[PDB]
Parts: C-alpha cells; sequence; structure tokens
C-alpha cells in the first residue's frame, strides 16, 4: 500500500548523514512524511523502519510519544488553539468556543469536508501577545471572538 | 560493605544495589520495575527507603533501593514511617485505574501486584473517579494480552528488547495512556516470548495454552523435572491439575537456566494431554486388540521372549538413562542398539570426544554468558539450542558492559550502560547454510555449506596456528573475512566455540574442535560447547550401543527374531520402507511407549510406557550435566483402570519375569546404583539427586502447595470415598501437602516457588543465596567428566570444496523452534504455531527449473515422490535444496544427504 | 551565512577547530526540554529523561561528553567573552551576574521582556516596565517563572 517517494527517501537520507546514529532521524523522517502527506500512516512507520534500519516498534512509539506527529488522519489545515495558563488568563475559552461555532466540531475532530481539523495545544512561547492560535505554519496573536471567522475563511 | 538497615548491622557487597542487598538478606521491599537478569531503572518507584547521611541523622531523604549502590557505611531504613506511606501511595496510584479483575484474571494467586498490594497494606480505596481502559491485542497462540492490567513497570520492553533482542514489542503512547505491546496484531517473533508471563507482575501477558485449561497455582501439583524438547537441559516445573499436565512454569537454576526457558519448552508439553496415548498393556491377536494388565502382560510378554533365540534392543535418545540401561541388560550389551542412525551416531561419538577428551572446559548455559568471543559453526543455535543463543545475547552485551565498567558505572544501572555502549559489542561470527535469528547482532554471517563451513573452520584453525591442517583454495575475500575473524579470536580473553551435531557435518565439528585445540595452544581460556539433538542425546552417546543400522540388518537378515524398542518412533533416524518391512519381518515386536507412533500397528506388544510427567529418570545434558527429573503426578490416581509405568520399571519387571518368571517391580535407586555399578562412565548420576530416604528433619518433599483445594470433592464424582494418597518409593517426594517446602530447607530440588506475602514467581528470591544468584544450597545436577589434562591431536581430514552436480540436489537442513523436535510437534498449540512444509530454492536452480515462488515441486527420496511448494532462498548456496528437518515425512536424518529428480508437480 | 564566511565548518579563523552547527526540529513535547530527556529525543527515542549519576558531562549523547546549555546562557557567553570576565561581573552588585531577561505577562497594560540585571525588583518590572495591571484589574497573584 505505501511506499516512500523519492524525494521523502533522499531527504531521509539526508537527514542521517547528520547524525552518529541513523536513528536519530526517526522524527525528522516521520515529519517529512507528514509534511508530504498530512499524516502519518502504519505503512509509512514500516517504510521509516526498514529505511533507517530500527525496529518498526521504535517508530512506532516515537510517533506515538510526539504529539506533533499524527497517526490519524487529519483535515487540510491544523488549528492548534493555546490552551495554557498564560493564555487561559487572556481568554483563550472565548476563542475555543467561538471555533467550536464557526465549526460545528468538538476539539480533537475534523469537519465533515476534511478542510479543518481542531486541536489544543500546549503554550506557543507567545505569551505577552495572548491568546494564541497556530494554524498550518502562521502563528496568530491578540486574538478575539470576532476576528475567528475573518481569520478562518483565508485557509480554503 | 557496611550497611545499617533499621538500626541492625549487615555486610553486604558493595557492587550490588540495597534493593538487590536488602532481599538477599530476607527483607521485604516492594518493587515492580527491577528484575535480577534486567537490572535497575527507577520507573515504578515503589522500592523507596530512607537513606540518611550518617548515624546521628534524624531527618533522612526518601531513595530508590534498587538505584541506590550498597555502598559501605549506608544508613537506611525501610520500616521509616514516610517510606511506608510513599510505598503505599506508590501502590495506591497503580491501584486507581486497575480493573476489578481478579476472579477472572489467569494471574491470580500468582500475582505480584496482588503480593505488593497486600504486603504494603494498602487495602482502602478513596479514589472515586473513572479509570482508564484499553483495548486488547492478538498476540498469537501462546501469550494472551489483557492491557487494562498494566502498572506501566517497562518490564517487558526491557527484557523482550535489551535482554532477549526480540524487535516487534515495544511502549507506545504518553504520559498515562502507555501501551505495551506490538505495533499491529500479529504473533510475538521472539522465540523466548514466553518468559512475559513470569516477567510481568501482572496479568497483562499470560500463558494462553494454560488459559485454556486453567486453574489457580495453589490447585496446582508441581514436580521439579527437566525439559525434554532438546539438549540444553533446562530445568522446569510441570504442573497439574485433575490428572493432566496444565502448565509448565521455568525452575530456578542459577548454572543452567536461571530465569527463562524458550517457548518450545514452555508451551510444547501438549503431547502429555493427547487422548490417544497409550494407558495400558495392549497385545495383539489376529486383528483384536485386547487389554491387559501390568502382570499377566509380563507373564506373557516374559513366556514369549523366552521362547525366542534373540533378543535385540532398540533404545532412544528421548529416554532417560535408567530405562536405557534397563533396555541393555534385559537384552545384553551386545544386543542393545542406539537406535539413532551411523552418521548422527558418529558424530554424537565425536562431540563427546570433544567434550570429555579435547582438554578444553565447556561452560554451563549461565557461564556463556561471560565470553568475549563467540564463533558458531553450522549449528543454527535459535531454532536447535535457543537458551544458548539467549546467553551468546548477554555475551556479546558483555563489551557495553566492560565500557561501562571501565567509566566506573555499576553493572544493575543498565541503562547507563546501554548509553555508554551504544552499539559496540563483542564478535559474534556465525555460519550456517542459510541467516539465523542470531544474524542481528553477529558481527559476521557465513552462508555457505556444511562442507565450505568446515573449511572455513580448519582455515581460522591454520590461520591461529600453523600446526594445524591448512586449506587450499580460499578466496581473497573469504581470506580477508578469516584474518578479520582470527584478529577477533585471538584478541579475545575469553573465545568461545559453539557447534553440534545438528549440522549433520562430521568435518564441521572437527574443524570447530582444531578452532578450540588452536585457541587453547596459544594460551586463551577457550571454552567450546556442543548442541546435541534430543534430551538425553549425550546419555545414549555415553552408553553406547550399535546404531539403528545394525540392528535394521540383524531384523532384515533374520538373526533376531524380537525386538524391543524403546521411546522410539524409527522413522525419524531411518527410512519410513526399511523400518516396516524389518518390523513386518519380525514375528515380535514390542514396543515400550508414551506416544501413539506408527510402529505400533506392527507391534505385537505395546507396553504404555509413562511421559516425564509421570516418571521418575536421570538425563544427561549437552555439556554433560546428569539431571533427576520427577514424577509430578500418578497416572492412576483419577483413572483405575491405567496402566501407564516407568519405561525402567516394564524393562526391569520383564527380565525378573524372564528370568525367575516372577515379577518384581523396581526401586528407582536400585536401577541408579545398577547403572553407577555396570556403566562406570554414568558414575555421576548418583550424585544428581538424593535418593528416597532423603528427609527435611524427618518429613518429605511437599509436590502440592498447602492450600492445596478439593482434597475430598475432586474425585466425588467417581466415588465418594476418598482413595488412597498416592505412595512415592521412588523419590524423596510425597503426592499430598503433607512435606516440606521452606525456602530455608536444605535441598537443591525445588518443585515450586512459594512465601508467605509472596505468591508470584519473585518467590524465587527467598530461595536463592543472592538474588539472581545459585540457590541457596547449589544447584541441582552434577558435572559427568571434567576438563581433560591432555587434549586432542589436529584432525587433518580436510574436506574438498562443494561441488553441484547436475541432478543430485544436497540438503540443507532448516531447522525450526515449532516442529523439529517430534514430541513439542505432536502437542496441539504447535500445530497454528508451525508452518507449512516449504522447500526452499536459490533464486538460479529454481529459474533453471522453470519454478516460481509456491509452485509445488515433486522429488524422490528413497524411491517416495513427495510433493512441497517452493520458497525462494536467496542465502542459499546454489546446487541445495533446503528441507524442514524434524516435520511430519521429513525425517532429521535426511540432513546433508543427497535428493534426485527434483520436478515439477 | 557563518559556513560562507569561514566562522563554521573547517579550519574556522585558521586556528584548525573543527565544528559543524545542525538544527534540530522539535516534535511537540514539553518534556524534551528537559536535558536527559533533551539527549534522548535527540537520539531518535521516546523522550524519556535519564537517571543521575551519570551525568551528560561525561557519557551524554551517544555515550559520549556532552554539554547541554540554554540558548540565554550561550547568548551571555560572546558578551563575556569580548568584554571581559571584570566586566561582567561589575554591572550588578548582586549575588547572580550579569543580565537577564525578565519579563512580565497576563492583565497588565504592556506585557513583553526587558533584559534587566539581576536583583531587579518584581514590583519594578510590573510597574515601571509593564505599566502595572489594565484598568479595573486587580492584582492578586503572580508566578515568577513561569508554570
Ligand atoms: C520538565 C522540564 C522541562 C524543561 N524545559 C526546558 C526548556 O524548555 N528549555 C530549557 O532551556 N530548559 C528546560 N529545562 C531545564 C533543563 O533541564 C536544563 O537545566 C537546561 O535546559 C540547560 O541548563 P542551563 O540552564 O544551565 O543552560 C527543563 C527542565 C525540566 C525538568
Ligand atoms: S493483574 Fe493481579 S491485581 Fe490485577 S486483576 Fe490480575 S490478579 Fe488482580
Ligand atoms: S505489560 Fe506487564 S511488564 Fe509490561 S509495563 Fe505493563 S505491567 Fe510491566
Ligand atoms: S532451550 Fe531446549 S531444554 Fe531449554 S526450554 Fe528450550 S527446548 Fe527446553
Ligand atoms: S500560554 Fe499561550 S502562548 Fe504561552
Ligand atoms: S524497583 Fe526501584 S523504582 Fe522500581
Ligand atoms: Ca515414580
Amino acid at each position: 500500500a505505501f511506499e516512500l517517494s523519492a524525494a521523502e527517501r533522499e531527504a531521509i537520507e539526508h537527514e542521517m548523514h547528520h547524525y552518529e546514529d541513523p536513528r536519530a532521524a526517526s522524527i525528522e523522517a516521520l515529519k517529512i512524511v507528514q509534511k508530504q502527506r498530512g499524516w502519518v500512516p502504519d505503512g509509512a512507520i514500516h517504510a521509516i523502519a526498514d529505511v533507517l534500519g530500527i525496529p518498526a516498534s521504535d517508530v512506532e512509539g516515537v510517533a506515538t510519544f510526539y504529539s506533533q506527529i499524527f497517526r490519524q488522519p487529519v483535515g487540510r489545515h491544523v488549528i492548534r488553539y493555546c490552551d495554557s495558563v498564560v493564555c487561559h488568563i487572556n481568554g483563550y475559552q472565548g476563542i475555543q468556543a467561538a471555533l467550536e461555532k464557526k465549526l460545528n466540531i468538538k476539539p480533537g475532530q475534523t469537519t465533515f469536508d476534511g478542510r479543518f481539523t481542531l486541536l489544543p495545544t500546549c503554550c506557543l512561547g507567545n505569551c505577552d501577545k495572548g491568546p494564541n492560535m497556530m494554524i498550518d505554519e502562521d502563528t496568530h496573536a491578540h486574538l478575539t471572538p470576532e476576528a475567528i471567522p475573518e481569520l478562518l475563511e483565508r485557509y480554503k | 560493605a557496611t550497611i545499617h538497615v533499621d538500626g541492625k548491622e549487615y555486610e553486604v557487597n558493595g557492587a550490588d544495589n540495597l534493593l538487590e542487598a536488602c532481599l538477599s538478606l530476607g527483607l521485604d521491599i516492594p518493587y515492580f520495575c527491577w528484575h535480577p537478569a534486567l537490572g535497575s531503572v527507577g520507573a515504578c518507584r515503589q522500592c523507596a527507603v530512607k537513606q540518611y547521611q550518617n548515624a546521628e541523622d534524624t531527618r533522612g531523604r526518601l531513595v530508590m533501593s534498587c538505584m541506590t549502590p550498597a555502598s559501605d557505611g549506608t544508613f537506611i531504613s525501610i520500616d521509616d514511617e514516610e517510606a511506608k506511606q510513599f510505598r503505599e501511595s506508590v501502590v495506591e496510584w497503580l491501584m486507581t485505574n486497575h480493573p476489578h479483575d481478579c476472579p477472572v484474571c489467569e494471574e491470580g494467586g500468582n500475582c505480584h501486584l496482588q503480593d505488593m498490594t497486600v504486603m504494603t497494606g494498602h487495602s482502602f480505596r478513596r479514589y472515586r473517579f473513572t479509570k482508564r481502559t484499553h483495548r486488547n491485542q492478538d498476540l498469537g497462540p501462546f501469550i494472551s494480552h489483557e492491557m487494562n492490567r498494566c502498572i506501566a513497570c517497562y518490564r517487558c520492553v526491557r527484557y523482550y528488547k535489551d535482554y532477549a533482542g526480540g524487535t516487534d514489542l515495544g511502549v507506545y503512547g504518553a504520559h498515562d495512556n502507555v501501551y505495551f505491546g506490538r505495533p499491529e496484531d500479529g504473533t510475538l517473533e521472539s522465540e523466548f516470548s514466553g518468559n512475559l508471563v513470569e516477567i510481568c507482575p501482572t496479568g497483562v501477558f499470560t500463558d494462553k495454552t494454560h488459559s485454556e485449561r486453567y486453574n489457580r497455582k495453589w490447585d496446582m501439583q508441581f514436580a521439579p523435572s527437566i525439559c525434554q524438547q532438546c539438549s540444553i537441559g533446562c530445568n522446569i516445573s510441570p504442573g497439574e491439575r485433575y490428572g493432566e499436565l496444565r502448565r509448565i512454569e521455568n525452575r530456578y537454576n542459577g548454572t543452567v537456566n536461571h530465569y527463562f526457558l524458550c517457548d518450545r519448552g514452555r508451551f510444547g508439553y501438549g503431547y502429555v494431554n493427547l487422548k490417544d496415548r497409550p494407558r495400558q498393556p495392549v497385545q495383539r491377536r489376529g486383528d483384536d486388540f485386547i487389554t491387559l494388565n501390568a502382570e499377566q502382560a509380563m507373564q506373557g510378554a516374559a513366556d514369549i521372549l523366552r521362547q525366542s533365540k534373540k533378543v535385540i534392543g532398540i533404545g532412544s535418545p528421548r529416554a532417560s538413562v535408567e530405562s536405557n540401561f534397563a533396555l541393555r541388560e534385559l537384552v545384553g550389551e551386545e544386543n542393545f542398539y542406539t537406535g539413532i542412525a551411523h552418521g548422527e551416531q558418529e558424530r554424537l561419538q565425536l562431540a563427546l570426544k570433544v567434550l570429555r577428551e579435547g582438554g578444553i572446559y565447556t561452560p554451563a548455559l549461565r557461564e556463556i554468558e561471560s565470553y568475549d568471543a563467540v564463533l558458531v559453526l553450522g549449528e543454527d543455535v535459535t531454532q536447535t539450542g535457543a537458551r544458548v543463543a539467549l546467553a551468546v545475547r548477554q555475551a556479546v552485551k558483555g563489551k557495553a558492559r566492560e565500557m561501562a565498567a571501565a567509566q566506573k558505572v555499576a553493572d544493575w544501572q543498565i541503562a547507563a550502560i546501554l548509553n555508554i555502549g551504544q552499539r559496540a559489542k563483542h564478535p559474534l561470527f556465525v555460519t550456517n547454510v542459510d541467516d539465523t535469528r542470531l544474524d542481528d547482532i553477529a558481527a559476521w554471517t557465513y552462508r555457505a555449506p556444511v562442507e565450505d563451513q568446515a573449511r572455513l573452520g580448519f582455515a581460522i584453525a591454520h590461520a591461529l596456528d600453523n600446526s594445524a591442517p591448512a586449506v587450499d583454495g580460499i578466496e581473497p575475500e573469504l581470506q580477508s573475512k578469516i584474518d578479520v575473524i582470527v584478529q577477533a579470536l585471538a584478541g579475545a580473553k575469553k573465545p568461545l566455540i559453539i557447534s553440534g551435531t545438528n549440522a549433520g557435518s562430521l568435518e564441521v565439528i572437527q574443524a570447530a574442535a582444531n578452532v578450540a585445540k588452536a585457541l587453547k595452544g596459544r594460551g586463551a581460556d577457550v571454552g567450546i560447547t556442543m548442541i546435541a539433538r534430543s534430551v538425553n542425546s549425550m546419555g545414549l552417546g555415553i552408553m553406547g550401543g550399535g546404531s539403528l543400522e545394525e540392528a535394521l540388518t540383524e531384523l532384515e537378515t533374520g538373526r533376531a527374531d524380537a525386538v524391543v524398542v524403546l521411546e522410539n518412533d524409527l522413522h525419524r533416524h531411518a527410512s519410513a520402507t526399511r523400518v516396516n518391512a524389518a518390523l513386518a519381518k519380525a514375528p515380535l515386536v514390542m514396543v515400550v511407549d508414551h506416544q501413539r507412533t506408527a510402529i505400533m500397528e506392527n507391534a505385537h506388544l505395546v507396553l504404555s510406557a509413562a511421559s516425564f510427567a509421570e516418571s521418575d529418570g536421570t538425563v544427561i545434558n549437552n555439556e554433560g550435566r546428569a539431571q533427576r527429573f520427577f514424577q509430578v503426578y500418578d497416572p492412576a490416581y483419577y483413572d483405575s483402570k491405567t496402566v501407564m509405568l516407568e519405561s525402567w520399571r516394564w524393562l526391569h519387571s520383564l527380565h525378573s519375569t524372564l528370568l525367575s518368571r516372577e515379577v518384581d517391580w523396581t526401586q528407582l535407586d536400585h536401577v541408579i546404583d545398577a547403572v553407577v555399578a555396570k556403566i562406570p562412565e554414568l558414575a555421576g548420576i548418583k550424585d544428581a539427586a538424593p535418593d528416597a530416604t532423603f528427609r527435611i528433619r524427618g518429613q518429605k518433599l511437599a509436590r502440592e502447595p498447602h492450600r492445596y483445594s478439593g482434597r475430598t470433592a475432586m474425585r466425588a464424582n467417581i466415588s465418594v470415598h476418598e482413595p488412597r494418597q498416592p505412595q512415592d518409593i521412588d523419590t524423596m517426594f510425597t503426592f499430598s501437602m503433607e512435606g516440606n517446602n521452606q525456602p530455608t530447607a536444605h535441598r537443591s530440588q525445588v518443585p515450586f516457588a512459594w512465601a508467605p506475602g509472596w505468591n508470584s514467581p519473585q518467590a524465587w528470591n527467598k530461595f536463592q543465596d543472592e538474588v539472581g544468584g545459585k540457590l541457596r544450597f547449589g544447584d541441582p545436577g552434577v558435572r559427568l567428566f571434567e576438563t581433560s589434562e591432555n587434549g586432542l591431536d589436529y584432525f587433518t581430514s580436510v574436506p574438498a570444496r562443494f561441488q553441484p552436480q547436475d541432478g543430485k540436489w544436497r540438503i540443507a537442513p532448516y531447522y525450526h523452534l515449532f516442529g523439529s523436535d517430534e514430541l513439542s510437534q505432536r502437542a496441539p498449540v504447535f500445530q497454528s504455531r508451525m508452518p507449512q512444509p516449504y522447500i526452499k530454492l536459490n533464486p538460479a536452480d529454481a529459474a533453471k527449473l522453470g519454478v516460481n515462488a509456491g509452485t509445488r515441486v515433486s522429488f524422490s527420496y528413497d524411491g517416495n515422490t513427495v510433493t512441497l511448494p517452493v520458497e525462494i532462498a536467496e542465502g542459499l548456496t546454489a546446487g541445495q535444496v533446503g528441507l524442514p528437518m524434524g516435520m511430519s515425512g521429513i525425517a532429521p536424518v535426511l540432513a546433508g544427504a543427497h535428493l534426485e529428480d527434483l520436478k515439477e508437480a | 551565512e557563518a559556513t560562507e564566511a569561514g566562522l563554521l565548518g573547517k579550519n574556522i579563523m585558521g586556528t584548525g577547530f573543527d565544528f559543524e552547527l545542525f538544527v534540530h526540529t522539535g516534535a511537540g513535547r514539553y518534556i524534551c526540554g528537559e536535558e536527559t530527556a533533551l539527549i534522548n529525543s535527540l537520539e531518535g527515542r521516546r523522550a524519556n529523561p535519564r537517571s543521575k549519576p551519570p551525568f551528560p558531562a561525561t557519557s551524554g549523547a551517544w555515550g559520549k561528553p556532552t554539554c547541554v546549555n540554554n540558548v540565554e546562557t550561550l547568548c551571555n557567553v560572546p558578551a563575556i567573552l569580548a568584554n571581559g570576565v571584570e566586566w561582567y561581573q561589575n554591572i550588578s552588585k548582586s549575588k547572580d551576574a550579569g543580565t537577564k531577561l525578565m519579563g512580565f505577562s497576563g492583565r497588565v497594560k504592556n506585557p513583553g521582556l526587558w533584559e534587566l540585571p539581576f536583583g531587579t525588583t518584581a514590583r519594578e518590572i510590573l510597574e515601571d516596565y509593564a505599566g502595572g495591571m489594565r484598568d479595573g484589574l486587580k492584582f492578586k497573584a503572580w508566578q515568577p517563572g513561569g508554570a
């Protein structure tokens, strides 16, 4: 079913050149596959294990340890809202309520069209500009519940 | 070192941590994540004690005793108040998510978590919230998975991955959702996965084969026995209930098989419970199989044997020393035959002569782990002697142990040792006809025919010592790899050469002997190990006798009219047609056996022998260690019609009824004394176990725990009157709970580990002098022979290079842990685990013959055309065909034989 | 840019010192910030921490001697080696030498970050730099150094 592409394999081997042990490239191999395909399927776990020379159990333990490596299918855009303490003081719950009202999903689910997936996340290191959100690669600060529909419709 | 625990002064080892030192002193500290064989990691935080800086310190500090060295002048407290509350809190934290599962849990009564919950005194629940749950996985036919009961102690992953070298088990997930298992559903691939049921302190991993016929540990009848499934001689505790064998537990032997079995020994006991087993003497008459009791069967056999002119005996390496000796006394030494083939016998005596005349010490199984370089020649040890492969893995990790010891890191801090020794390992060089399971840690693997492996061994011996014979025609690439092996072996302090008779080549054993001799001549501390085939192969070799071919010739010419076959199916060691013809020609065939075999159709008399569960005896190790196994249960206790005697009892009574026309059954010690009187080489089997008069302060050794239940109900459906307790005149054990099983009892044979407050396999701590060491009063079993003062000469018979001949296919043996052993492959749980019989082809040979993978090809061996599906084997050398030895229809005697007319079906 | 200018790579500044710098992007766990767990995650493993002793200075990343330091410590280093040790001791009359990035977050008037010497009063930061609390809000608690 799964097969690593030439670009994926080349990037994985190039990352393998940077370490004494080829096992050290497992996190970035999973991130490369996730960047190419949105998430990491099971055949990706076996293929990364075959390329790196480590067992699939170690690759799966790494993939399920780290929260930003997705082992379940996600939407086209991953909304990641900060639920930590400073954003709790700055009112992240209004932002979460606005997102749940706009998308009609619970945190951790994907919309019916596969466009957005909503996830709470730990502190984004932007606490002085809170509350904070992280869409696919863009960090949005100074969030208000009124600006959520404007911020969500620029991600088709 | 001097430690002060709770005001008392103790002398301990400074190289040990505090937990193992205090457990060796008899103090009770609760623990989960530490294991004596796995080291300390500090995960579960259960072993907390209060350490003080000096004698005049009142505050102290909570430390983990498994992670704290037992240094000199160390002040700790176990019964300190705060440490007790912390250990109870750790138990409570584990109990918050634990399912309400003890009545329907196979670990109940044998559970370390139950024992530690009771030991900390935690019995009141104040947690009121929900418990986390987990879905289970299918882990194959042997291990049942119940992830809800996990306490996240990481013992399974540490054992399976770091110790056993397995790759398909791991820890997944995160904070409180940690999941221990496989990445997907499937059978656990490790040959040592069965030890998880004792490694896991909870009921996550359970024995599925035991779970089919489950009973609790207190209801079991145990005996100390020896595993019969290969030659390694691992000590086991078979446990029965209601007349059937229900579990094989690991019995601790600090010299052999300390904590661990292989999956063959743990799960291949199911042939004992087969319903087609003979339970009575059966005599054929016309086409009627009449059932006799023991006395008239003995009388009829004695008169019929007396009417014959020559009686010959055919023993087996399955049978014990006493049974083979009783057969040899019944028929005479000149008429006794070993029952194995001529080439198999020649290889067995060569291995024995190397063992007790080569002048090189042969290590025990535990001692293998201390060798700094391993060369394995021809023996696929994972499929034939698996515990040796586990010990070789430990010996390979010895290099990381050495570099950690150079950095003043304690030997129990296993994570630091593994971090220092990342991938540096001791050299391992394995040679086989194909890839082995040891190739993941092997420094080099040599895939070649057995003559080429022997040539590699002789070249290694010649490069180590120029007095050894040379090999002509070595390619420069192979010469460079031989030089790599020689540089690795010469620089090693303790090289170990492992070989065996399973390769089917005499020259491989000769080459291994020459390598060992060349290393001995350089002053190295070289050890040699020989892997035999069956449980008492070495005892049959020591006793000696003619080969099976000579017995078949004697039957076929007509010089012998009576043949007595003891525990031998005769088809694994000879062609089926020759055996059938010789047994059909013979007017009297008597078969003394415990399994329904194909030669019982031509048998005039069948004597229902006992299996190892229902018999006593002695078996000789692959390292020459005599080990006594004891009867577990009386087979006539539930079924009174069952006449299932010991094989030596049958044969001694037969000899007595033949001589004096009267029946004297025997006692076991009489047969042992007869063995040590007539055979001086087997004189060490007297000291293997004490005789039947041995007592612990006047009382016998108990076979069942003190809380053994149902004593007035287990036979009540047959008769409301309780029967007589079975009497054991053979051994020092009693068939009851009225006996001794104290951990401080001065004995070496322990039927089962139990201590008050320790109901789990962790109860073996109380039975040892120090935890992870030896048994307190010595491990059972003695060595038959010591190291010879003088060695052998160099074997100058260097074999020629393998040349593929057209129309002839050399049979390369492919052994399997599940299937190649006879009795274990009769077990029903091994049928699913064993694979379909494939025939291995080189890609070039398959392309020449025009067959792809999975296509059935038919070949004629001994005038018999059989068909098998083709599996493509890349590593197999061309001109060879790969066959699975030990399966039905493919005898292990086929290893090294040729093969004609390989045609597509 | 530093590799192009010869400040990184082989034979830096003609000294003979070889040094290459890599950037290993994380995968989203807070425990990875712990130094032994950082070493474990750098080796491509699950980011469990390690027991000390042994310290990473003797056997750290891949069993080699290894030193793990914060970004701000390594950013403090070049000023020390460019201006002198006595300059670093003579910028604050406190037991902790040098400057430190200190800030106030929450519902304050000016949340942000400022480089201040050690021994600066927390009330001084909150009032002068953060501008105090916002209008209509009364201060009730504070955390000095994170969660
Ligand atoms: C749970 C935990 C999380 C930590 N996270 C970080 C972190 O994110 N960044 C950091 O620099 N240190 C973090 N640390 C501190 C490190 O263990 C270590 O002290 C530091 O990274 C390097 O030491 P230094 O301050 O001398 O440079 C964390 C410690 C713990 C216990
Ligand atoms: S694992 Fe032990 S404590 Fe848990 S349910 Fe089973 S017997 Fe009870
Ligand atoms: S499955 Fe068993 S051995 Fe493994 S961590 Fe859980 S309780 Fe420990
Ligand atoms: S290694 Fe051999 S003796 Fe030991 S448990 Fe396995 S089959 Fe039995
Ligand atoms: S608390 Fe939300 S960005 Fe830090
Ligand atoms: S036994 Fe010491 S922390 Fe687990
Ligand atoms: Ca008996």
